[PDB]
């Protein structure tokens, strides 16, 4: 416990706001469209059967 | 509008309090049976003749 106080590790998410999805951080709506699209209609299902 | 407010929120915190909570919830159960039966029979037979 006191270990743990001094150095804590990553356990568990802030339910409001826990990650951001990366296309968010892109250049351009094109880029980050295409990165959507691809998500949403191919490497997430994907993903998800895996 | 409803990405900002899932991502920062509708409001914002203007009185709060501070503060320590603990809390106890405790149960406990407990069962024993018991139960046993016993039977004996004794049969006896003396016979005579002449």
């Amino acid at each position: 416990v006191d270990s743990v106080s001094a150095s804590p590790d990553f356990v568990d998410f802030v339910p409001t706001i826990p990650m951001q999805e990366i296309w968010t951080l892109c250049s351009s709506e094109a880029q980050a469209e295409a990165m959507r699209k691809h998500y949403d209609d191919v490497w997430a299902p994907a993903q998800s059967e895996k | 509008i409803s990405r900002y407010f899932d991502r920062v929120g509708s409001h914002f915190l203007t009185g709060i309090v501070m503060g320590g909570r603990a809390i106890l919830a405790s149960s406990t159960n407990k069962l024993r049976v018991k139960r046993d039966y016993s039977v004996s029979v004794v049969a006896k037979a003396s016979y005579e003749g002449l």
